[PDB]
């Protein structure tokens, strides 16, 4: 679990930039949410979910909800939701006293989708949010998810199209929004497919970077599918990195 | 230029999104709720004319500028 401290630097580091992680389209409101509480727990929750769903999640232990009531004030990286609107929105506090607080949030005058609205902190007189997502920080700051053996290049195969690739067994189960499956090769220029419906999983046998993604490799009724799974930052070595995953490992 | 016209093949209005089939006979579409045009919106039903340009994303072709017939 990483500090108040990279909690801070990572909300300002991120003012003025655009977060998507992918789900949907633009950078909507949960997909800064969703990175920022995967960045603090060093991995550990990835939220599911619209923003109103946030307080849903299971942080194992890693945070507390709290309602938003008169005498409640919000804190540095805490993360603000908003319930009682169709699908909600969310936002991660920088400060808070009782009158107001100030936070960075995503798609708040609707922009997300079209891009012109960025990660913008901006300023609220308690207009809506109804609970407080408040991490359990801890004390030192910790790089944690950046050694993980999940950002770890370690070895892999490659073949004459540049594609790098792996065998591993295990099981994925598709996260809150459905994902387009490619037939035969990991490429979003390969038009065939089906769309892996949420929730669904199939177990693998392959994983690959491809075109900026991780996919997994899988047999279904016959035809071999690629599914992409996370960004890839599209370094080997050292400077390998993955984002947060589109679904769940087993 | 033109934009493509298609059925909104189901939308889980909880969920805030669903699938749009079009008329060109290609893809099934992802139809995510922030990208209907607003104006009191935010939900579409099923199998209704809506007319959206389509765009190819990381997670499969998604609809863009969906509007009502
Ligand atoms: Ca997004």
């Amino acid at each position: 679990m990483k500090s108040q401290q990279q909690a801070k630097e990572w909300i300002y580091k991120h003012e003025g930039t655009g977060v998507d992680f992918d789900g949907a389209y633009g950078f909507q409101c949960m997909d800064l949410a969703v990175a920022y509480v995967y960045y603090i727990t060093d991995g550990k929750v990835r939220m599911w979910g619209n923003a109103k769903d946030a307080i849903n999640n299971d942080f194992k232990g890693l945070a507390t909800v709290y309602e938003n009531t008169p005498s409640f004030k919000p804190q540095l990286g805490d993360v603000a939701v908003y319930t009682n609107s169709q699908y909600g929105h969310i936002q991660c506090v920088i400060s808070g006293n009782l009158d107001y607080y100030t936070c960075l949030e995503q798609n708040w005058l609707g922009g997300g989708f079209d891009g012109w609205e960025k990660a913008t902190i901006r300023t609220h007189y308690y207009d809506g949010v109804t609970h407080f997502i408040r991490p359990k920080f801890s004390a030192s700051n910790s790089n944690v998810l950046e050694t993980s053996k999940v950002n770890t290049f370690g070895n892999w195969k490659q073949n004459q199209y540049g594609t790098y690739y792996r065998n591993e067994n295990a099981t994925f189960t598709c996260g809150f929004l459905p994902i387009f499956a490619r037939v035969g090769s990991p490429k979003l220029s390969e038009p065939n497919g089906y769309w892996f419906q949420p929730n669904g999983y199939t177990p693998y046998d392959e994983v690959c970077l491809s075109d900026g993604l991780v996919w997994i490799g899988y047999n279904w009724q016959g035809t071999r599918y690629y599914l992409p799974v996370r960004q890839w930052n599209g370094k080997t070595g050292n400077s390998y990195s993955i984002g947060l995953p589109w679904g769940v490992f087993s | 230029m033109a934009k493509i016209k298609g059925q909104v093949k189901w939308f889980n209005e909880s969920k805030g999104f669903g699938f749009i089939t079009p008329a060109d006979g290609s893809k099934d579409v992802f139809v995510h709720f922030s990208a209907i045009q607003g104006n009191g919106f935010k939900t579409l039903a099923e199998g209704q004319n809506v007319e959206f340009e389509i765009q190819d994303g990381q997670k499969g072709p998604a609809a863009v500028n969906v509007t009502a017939i």
